[PDB]
């Protein structure tokens, strides 16, 4: 009544705010549709086209991160359609994707791993060769390996839309597409660290904690932080009664998900 | 489909032949001196007793017996402390604690096995992408000491540079099935 | 075999063979768990968690493995909501601390703030 | 053939010299397994087969498993597998037979 | 067979030893030989088959009084039959692959995993994580040597069972030995331990 | 083998059966222990073309129970005829090659 | 001599099998149902595989199911070899168990 | 290489070794310290660079399916060397 | 068709349905949220009341043959409030057929033993006691089965830890087997391994 | 407040059974002192009875009594035939667990369990 | 005629001399217990209908043989031991009364899964 509108999630009906979008809605009734560049603090951009969903009599699929909800539209995301693009994008994501796993800090913690099982097919049909970029080197809290990166973006709205840093973009155009600086520069900020938690892909990762451990090993205590006083919520990762590192929580009202480069 | 193994006995008929063979199978007792031939038979028989320690019993390239951290070629080792090994092996025996090495290398400073919790399942060496881990083929390790069966790093990379050459043939033969 | 009136709250220490110290000198947690930055994935932020006080980890000298005195220093029970876990908490006699749920706020969301007039929302990285 | 080596299998413990913990050992078998090896006359020696006498093995983190036979008695070898060849069980009866070899009663009698 | 069939000793002891009727075994909860011997007409490779069985022929031997001997000739006739169903199996075996193709239950090859991305994802995963199995649950049984070897799994929707019991051919045989026992003797007691195939791993478990 | 054809007939009449056609003993009869290598075929769903996991997901087919006589809830539950579980079990039929051992 | 009533007492070779495995994954579980009965293990493989397989809804291939059946009739050859032979040796027969451990 | 401390105890290749004052030395009393010998990290040095024509260099170790995952390294920096990250082997652009 | 998928066919689940309505209508008193699984299974729930009547009829009635006890279980679910799901999966030998009956109960709500119905029960109800807690009535030897003789707790409840409390031991002094409190040279390790990324839309649980 | 009960409709006829159980192991305890060949006297015996009977001296509702009744009857039972050995008798007794003590200070001067 | 046969194959199990007649008895039996029910009781329906078709087969077919081959119940032996268990059953289901409300209905989760 309110200006809230009627909408279908697979028949079940939600009334969502006028303005929301597709993953808003299907998350209103519990579902949540695969993601690699949306981050729900961040300004939207429909680039990795993971969040490729159908409507119901549509020719076409639209991105759920981006497209706001119409009224009588039913959102199909378990239809043919919908697994076929994301089987698509996940071919073309693994596409140019070094065989890292083993060695990557983010394994067992991997957004792409995890959509590859779920959402994604178990094979390669590529019977090229892949490519290759050189490692920035941006400070010594963030180690950067660029052939991991999937081109989402996330490192450069944060830096510009919560760090306020704007020295980080995309150098190029096309497959040679360089996220990252264009110089020499340490991007050493006091939110730099959360670069590393909104990276999905382990192109960017914790110097201290690199090759310590892995997550599943990590029995994960909440705490908070101490070295400010604004108490920030914080998870502690330890592994046989050894602290491993500091990852943050979630709390709307106090640290969303940032904390300090001090605190972690 | 169904058979009977002691339902064949049909009616009863007797004639004085079966009669005067089954007293004399009762009386001279036939059926005994059967398994005393067979008995005879196989004293007359080459036993299939080996010489051990001197001649052995086969195996098979697959036999997965003690644990060896190999290398490349160059002497590097080929582990990477990816820790499958350890988030597989369901005895819970292996234990690995990693660290960059001074040339910024991703390798490990803790690669321990309980041996007394090993279940020489051959999961290890199947998990690791690099052929690293691998259960040897040697069986005559046994000790006079529970600890001396807690083996480390140095341990298992000297088994390796022990067995490789044997390790290594093992491998190039059963590599192809797997 | 009619109904009984027994007008008490419930206590099953007694048939649960746990010591005297694990049940006066433990306090459970319950919480439904974090979700990790690490990923974008919430679901396991749904089932309500019951976890225990952490105690003791001392080196063994041998090796240098993780040694514990604690049975439960890996106990971790699944509810499907708070008032179970309390429930169980109180039945088998332990002392707890609820933790509420967090749920992200709905948040306002357009692609077309990132192309604004007169807005800082404006962008400069497309 | 054990018998080869000369091994035989008596079946009383007031007859046997060794025993061999031939599998997993729960609590409650390690009274009578502890009976049964007080009850072997000395000399006795001790022979731990597999990795659940060694150390639990595969149920080390069980309820209801002693974590080593060596806990409830003394051991002289261990014969790591699960389970041993028994071409391994062999070399450890050997194994046992050179330390034997070296016991050296009466020379440290007569050094006493 | 030579030695011990037609030996007059080996039938007075295992003969008119350790009776079992076929509505005690039934109740008390035989499966297998225990069944057979007494003349029950079950075998859970033709009925129930749970592999190609029911493309390899094979013959079941049946006791008609369920002693110690019936039950010893049961399992002779099993092994011979096992040996003609190994020759049926020798002779057609299909060319084509062991492990099924899908690589997010079975992991994919090694030479496919040091050069398919999704292949060593695969790989990584089933190796420290492992398959998510849908929920529900299933009470599958086959004809072990023994008899109805049983699994009740459970399951959420996660890599790990949540329940995993065992029915172990053995349990209720051992159960039943107090009345196979009636009205005989300590090496008649020995006999019936042997014939019932006792095995205490999956006994106590 | 290594009998020299006395022994091989007193064991052979002992034992009623020719065992020399059927020795205990493994003589060059057995598989090499050096055999060539192997090329392993591939299964169906090796294809590149007309191969998306979402038809071959066997694994996503499932679905929870089908719910008769739920009484807290819907779907509870000429007169009808006596139903079985299944139709009875066919009676077996005897070999023809041994029936009768 | 006579019997009048036996009372076994089960429970000497308890393990906790059955909370270990909860503890474990499904692959992580498998060699369980080997070390379960030890003389017809790959019938106790096959069983929890069956198990598994069906809650998956995925079908073995053929050759797989060729060769499951038959390594179980030689698991049956194997357990019942064992079977007759121990009972021989508990009742006096003992040279059956040294005539088919070769074999 | 395998230098020694002070009390004697080799240092591995962890740098791990045991102080004077530590009494957890006397498993090595009548007994020995197992080390390994060969340093793999000095090793992997003593192997040289190959040189390459092209800017992106793939690297499976050796044997191919008996190597390791196969990487691609970029070359372009021509005063740095690419390093596999599974082995240690060190590739350069040879026409920079 | 398809070669990795499991060839499903539908006859099973309507006789095992028209069975279950059967069971249903005959037996109105006891009887529960009958249902069937995409895997042809019968599954009948019933109030704890009823488990000698019903298993009874499964076993004696002329349509339902199930006179062979399989198995029988408990599962632990601490969430409900009434943990234990004791489980009676059954055989028809003449339908060559199998179903599976469920109850419910808790630390201090015991139910009927089925040994004047099945005698195989006798050492599974005596397991479920030992390891569940769970009190059967009118069972003739009651006791423990598989644990020490003089253990305390029901390990198989997920409120136990796996390692246990206690931990034996051999002493001199006292020359006996000693039972001490728990304490473990390596402490098992607990992986987090749930994918945080549903996985089977199906199941999903609505909010 | 309404619920099934066990055996007792109440915690007197629980009391009841509890009393005819004491007096079982009271009447028991010499009997395994000279079949087990244990090395206490009679008086130790039944103290300890007593004790472990107070260690749940607390419980109110009837059917936790009628539970532990049981169990005591399963015990008393093993015991009664020899199932269990000296070990499992002495089991009771703690002849080797080092007591901790109740004193706050020196459970902080070892350790930091509270 | 079809002589008494040798004997069966189940061991405890005696032939019976007159198995048309046993099976009268048993059935007449159970139809005349079956009428104390109520008449909508599905038991007593259900019932009727297995023991009065079985009864028809009995009176149609004097061959025990083909009587087995009809009856479907393997032979008349354990035919004659179902008859008698029904009966039982039909006793016992007088006494319990299932054709009744449920007597308590489950809490509000305990039959779902997953939890
Ligand atoms: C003595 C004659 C009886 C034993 C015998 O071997 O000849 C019988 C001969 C061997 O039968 P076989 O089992 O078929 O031969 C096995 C291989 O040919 C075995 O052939 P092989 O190539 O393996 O080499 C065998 C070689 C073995 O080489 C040796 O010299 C070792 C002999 C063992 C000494 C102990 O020569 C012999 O076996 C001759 C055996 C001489 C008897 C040794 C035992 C007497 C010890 C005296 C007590 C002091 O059989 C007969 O000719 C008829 C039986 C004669 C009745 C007596
Ligand atoms: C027809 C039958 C034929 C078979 C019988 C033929 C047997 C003949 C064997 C002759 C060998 C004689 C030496 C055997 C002594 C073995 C006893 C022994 O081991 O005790 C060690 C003992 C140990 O001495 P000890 O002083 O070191 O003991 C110290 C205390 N304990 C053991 C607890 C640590 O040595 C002797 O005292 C024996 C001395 C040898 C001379 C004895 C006469
Ligand atoms: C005009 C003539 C006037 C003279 C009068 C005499 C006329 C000749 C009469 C000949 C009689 C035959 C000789 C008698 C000896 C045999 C006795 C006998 O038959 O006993 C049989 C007994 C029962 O066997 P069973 O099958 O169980 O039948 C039970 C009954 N329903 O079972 C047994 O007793 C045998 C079982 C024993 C098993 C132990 C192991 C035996 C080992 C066999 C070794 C053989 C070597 C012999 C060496 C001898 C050298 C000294
Ligand atoms: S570096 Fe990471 S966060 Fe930045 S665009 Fe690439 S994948 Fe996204
Ligand atoms: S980012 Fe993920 S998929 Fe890529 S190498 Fe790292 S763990 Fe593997
Ligand atoms: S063989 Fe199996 S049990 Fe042994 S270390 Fe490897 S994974 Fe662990
Ligand atoms: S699986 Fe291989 S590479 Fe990975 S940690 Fe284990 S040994 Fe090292
Ligand atoms: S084979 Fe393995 S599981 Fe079995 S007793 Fe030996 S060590 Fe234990
Ligand atoms: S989530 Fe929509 S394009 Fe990335
Ligand atoms: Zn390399």
């Amino acid at each position: 009544a309110s200006n809230l509108i009627e909408v279908f999630v697979d028949g079940q009906s939600v009334m969502v705010e006028p303005g929301t979008t597709v993953l808003q809605a299907c998350e209103k009734v519990g579902m949540q549709i695969p993601r690699f560049c949306y981050h729900e603090r961040l300004s939207v951009a429909g680039n990795c086209r993971m969040c490729l969903v159908e409507i119901e009599k549509a020719p076409k699929v639209v991105a759920a991160c981006a497209m706001p909800v119409m009224k009588g539209w039913n959102i199909l995301t378990n239809s043919e359609k919908s697994k076929k693009a994301r089987e698509g994008v996940m071919e073309f994501l693994l596409a140019n994707h070094p065989l890292d796993c083993p060695i990557c800090d983010q394994g067992g913690e991997c957004d792409l791993q995890d959509q590859s099982m779920m959402f994604g097919s178990d094979r390669s049909r590529f019977l090229e060769g892949k490519r290759a970029v050189e490692d920035k080197n941006i400070g010594p809290l963030v180690k950067t390996i660029m052939t991991r990166c999937i081109q989402c973006t996330r490192c450069i709205r944060f830096a510009s839309e919560i760090a306020g840093v704007d020295d980080l973009g995309t150098t190029g155009r096309g497959n040679d597409m360089q996220v990252g600086t264009y110089i020499e520069k340490m991007f050493m900020s006091e939110l730099s660290g959360n670069v590393i938690d909104i990276c999905p892909v382990g192109a960017l990762t914790s110097k201290p904690y690199a090759f310590t451990a892995r997550p599943w090993e990590t029995r994960k205590t909440e705490s908070i932080d101490v070295m400010d006083a604004v108490g920030s919520n914080i998870v502690v990762s330890t592994r046989t009664g050894e602290v491993m590192r500091i990852l943050p929580r979630m709390h709307e009202d106090i640290n969303e998900e940032w904390i300090s480069d001090k605190t972690r | 489909t169904y058979k009977y193994v002691n339902k064949k006995e049909q009616e009863s008929e007797v004639d004085m032949k079966s009669a005067t063979d089954n007293a004399a199978r009762i009386l001279m007792w036939t059926e005994l001196i059967r398994g005393l031939g067979m008995t005879l038979s196989y004293l007359f028989r080459e036993p299939a007793t080996i010489n051990y320690p001197f001649e052995k019993g086969p195996l098979s390239p697959r036999f997965r017996g003690e644990h060896a951290l190999r290398r490349y070629p160059s002497g590097e080792e080929r582990c990477i402390a990816c820790k499958l090994c350890e988030a597989i092996c369901p005895a819970q025996a292996i234990t690995i604690e990693a660290e960059p090495r001074a040339d910024g290398s991703r390798r490990t400073t803790r690669y321990d096995i309980d041996m007394t919790k090993c279940i020489y399942c051959g999961f290890c060496q199947e998990a690791c992408p690099v052929d690293a881990i691998v259960e040897g083929p040697n069986f005559e390790f046994s000790t006079e000491t529970h600890e001396e069966l807690l083996y480390n790093k140095e341990k298992l990379l000297n088994n390796g540079d022990k067995w490789e050459a044997e390790i290594a043939a093992n491998i190039q033969a059963d590599y192809l099935y797997r | 075999t009619q109904l009984i009136t027994v007008d008490e709250k419930l206590d099953i220490t007694t048939l649960t063979g746990v010591p005297e110290e694990h049940i006066k000198t433990r306090k459970v947690r319950i919480f439904v768990p974090a979700r990790n930055n690490m990923q974008s994935g919430v679901n396991n932020t749904k089932k309500w968690k019951m976890e225990f006080d952490t105690r003791e980890r001392w080196e063994n000298p041998l090796m240098g493995w993780a040694s514990t005195a604690d049975p439960l220093s890996n106990m971790v029970l699944t509810f499907s909501a708070k008032e179970d876990a309390i429930a169980f908490a109180e039945k088998n006699g332990w002392s707890y601390d609820v933790e509420e749920k967090k749920v992200p706020k709905p948040k306002s969301k357009s692609y077309g703030a990132n192309f604004s007039w007169n807005k800082r929302t404006r962008v400069s990285t497309k | 053939d054990m018998d080869r080596f000369g091994v035989v299998f008596r079946a009383s413990p007031r007859q046997a010299d060794v025993m061999i913990v031939a599998g997993t050992l729960t609590n409650k078998m390690a009274p009578a397994l502890r009976k049964v090896y007080d009850q072997m006359p000395e000399p006795r020696y001790v022979v731990s087969m597999g990795s659940c006498a060694n150390g639990g093995g595969y149920y080390h983190y069980s309820y209801s498993v002693v974590r080593g036979c060596d806990r409830i008695v003394p051991v002289d070898i261990y014969v790591p597998g699960c389970p041993p060849t028994a071409e391994a069980l062999l070399y450890g009866i050997l194994q046992l037979q050179r330390k034997i070899k070296r016991e050296q009663k009466l020379k440290i009698w007569y050094r006493r | 067979e030579e030695m011990l069939t037609n030996n007059r000793i080996w039938r007075n002891r295992t003969v008119d030893i350790g009776v079992v009727t076929a509505e005690d075994a039934l109740n008390y909860g035989f499966s297998g030989v225990m069944l057979r011997g007494s003349g029950i007409q079950w075998d859970l490779r033709k009925t129930q088959p749970y592999d190609v069985y029911d493309q390899v022929e094979f013959d079941v031997p049946i006791g008609s009084r369920g002693d110690c001997y019936d039950r010893y000739l049961c399992r002779v006739e099993e092994m011979r039959q096992s040996l003609r169903i190994i020759e049926q199996c020798l002779n057609k075996m299909p060319p084509g692959e062991i492990k099924v193709d899908d690589a997010k239950v079975s992991p994919p090859k090694r030479a496919e995993m040091k050069t398919s991305m999704e292949s060593l994802i695969h790989h990584f995963k089933l190796y420290t994580e492992g398959y998510q199995v849908p929920p529900g649950a299933t009470y599958t049984a086959i004809e072990a040597p023994k008899g109805e070897f049983g699994v009740y799994l459970v399951s959420d929707g996660s890599s790990r069972p949540y329940r995993c019991k065992i029915k172990a051919p053995g349990f209720a045989h051992l159960a039943g030995l107090d009345k196979m026992s009636k009205g005989h003797m300590l090496a008649d007691v020995v006999a019936i331990i042997g014939t019932q195939d006792i095995v205490f791993g999956e006994i106590d478990r | 083998a290594s009998a020299t054809r006395v022994i091989q007939k007193l064991r052979n009449w002992a034992s009623g059966q020719d065992l020399q056609a059927k020795l205990q003993l493994r003589y060059q009869e057995i598989a090499k222990r050096t055999q060539p290598p192997p090329k392993l075929p591939v299964g169906p769903s090796h294809k590149l073309s007309n191969n998306y996991y979402c038809t071959r997901d066997g694994r996503r087919e499932v679905v929870p129970p089908s719910i008769i006589m739920s009484s807290q809830k819907a779907l509870v539950s000429t007169e009808k005829k006596a139903v079985t579980p299944a139709p009875p079990m066919k009676r077996w039929e005897l070999s023809k090659d041994q029936p009768y051992l | 001599e006579m019997v009048r009533k036996c009372d076994p007492h089960i429970g000497l070779l308890h393990r906790g099998t059955e909370k270990l495995i909860e503890y474990k994954t499904y692959l992580q579980a498998l060699p369980y149902f080997d070390r379960l009965d030890y003389v017809s293990m790959m019938c106790n493989e096959q069983a929890y595989s069956i198990a598994v397989e069906k809650l998956l809804n995925i079908q073995p291939p053929p050759r797989a199911q060729w060769i499951r059946v038959l390594f179980g009739e030689i698991t049956r050859i194997l357990n019942h070899i064992m079977a007759v032979t121990t009972h021989a040796l508990d009742i006096g027969a003992m040279t059956p168990f040294f005539w088919m451990f070769e074999e | 290489g395998v230098q020694v401390s002070p009390s004697g105890e080799k240092i591995t290749h962890t740098g791990q070794v045991y102080d004077e004052k530590d009494y957890r030395r006397v498993r090595f009393v009548d007994r020995q310290k197992e080390v390994n010998e060969n340093f793999a990290i000095d090793l992997i040095a003593q192997q040289p660079v190959n040189e390459v024509e092209h800017r992106i260099i793939a690297c499976d170790g050796g044997g191919g399916a008996l190597g390791h995952p196969k990487v691609y390294i970029n070359l372009d920096k021509e005063t740095k060397t690419g390093t596999c990250g599974y082995c240690g082997l060190q590739f350069k652009q040879h026409h920079h | 068709k398809r070669p990795t998928v499991r060839p499903r066919s539908d006859v099973t689940h309507k006789q095992l349905s028209a069975f279950g309505e059967y069971v249903a209508e005959i037996l109105p008193k006891y009887v529960q949220q009958v249902q069937v699984s995409c895997l042809d299974e019968l599954e009948i729930c019933i109030h704890p009341d009823g488990v000698i009547p019903t298993l009874t009829f499964l076993r004696d009635h002329t349509n339902a043959q199930f006179k062979s006890l399989a198995d029988l279980t408990a599962v632990d679910v601490p969430t409900r409030q009434n943990r234990f799901e004791i489980v009676y999966n059954l055989l028809s030998l003449r339908f060559n057929s199998r179903i599976r009956v469920k109850t419910y109960a808790d630390e201090l709500t015991p139910i009927d033993s089925i040994v004047s119905v099945h005698i195989a029960a006798n050492w599974y109800e005596r397991e479920v006691w030992d390891m569940f807690g769970v009190f059967f009535f009118n069972h003739p030897d009651l006791r423990r089965i598989l644990t020490d003789y003089g253990f305390e707790g029901h390990p198989f409840r997920k409120d136990f830890p796996l390692t246990g409390y206690v931990e034996l031991r051999y002493d001199d002094e006292v020359k006996r087997v000693v039972a001490e409190p728990v304490e473990l040279a390596q402490e098992f390790r607990k992986f987090d391994l749930n994918s945080p990324w549903e996985a089977f839309p199906a199941y999903r649980q609505p909010p | 407040t309404s619920v099934k009960p066990i055996f007792s409709r109440d915690l007197n006829e629980a009391k009841r059974r509890v009393r005819e159980l004491y007096r079982a192991w009271y009447r028991e305890v010499p009997n395994t002192v000279h079949l087990m060949q244990l090395d206490i006297t009679v008086k130790q015996g039944r103290d300890k009875v007593r004790e472990m009977f107070m260690k749940n001296a607390h419980v109110t509702d009837p059917r936790v009594v009628d539970l532990l009744v049981i169990k005591g009857k399963m015990e008393l039972q093993e015991t009664i035939k020899v199932w269990k050995q000296r070990t499992h008798v002495m089991r009771f007794f703690h002849e080797t667990e080092t007591p901790r003590p109740k004193d706050f200070l020196s459970k902080f001067y070892m350790g930091h369990d509270p | 005629a079809g002589l008494l046969k040798k004997t069966t194959g189940l061991v405890g199990l005696a032939v019976c001399d007159t198995p048309h007649e046993r099976l009268t008895i048993l059935y007449t039996k159970t139809l005349d217990i079956l009428k104390h029910f109520p008449k909508h009781a599905a038991y007593r329906k259900y019932t009727e209908q297995i023991t009065n078709e079985k009864l028809d087969m009995v009176k149609a077919e004097p061959d025990v043989k083909k009587l087995e081959a009809l009856l479907q119940g393997g032979e008349v032996e354990e035919v004659i031991l179902q008859a008698e268990k029904e009966l039982s059953l039909a006793r016992k289901m007088l006494k319990w009364k299932p054709w009744e409300p449920l007597v308590e209905e489950p809490p509000a989760n305990q039959w779902k899964w997953p939890i």
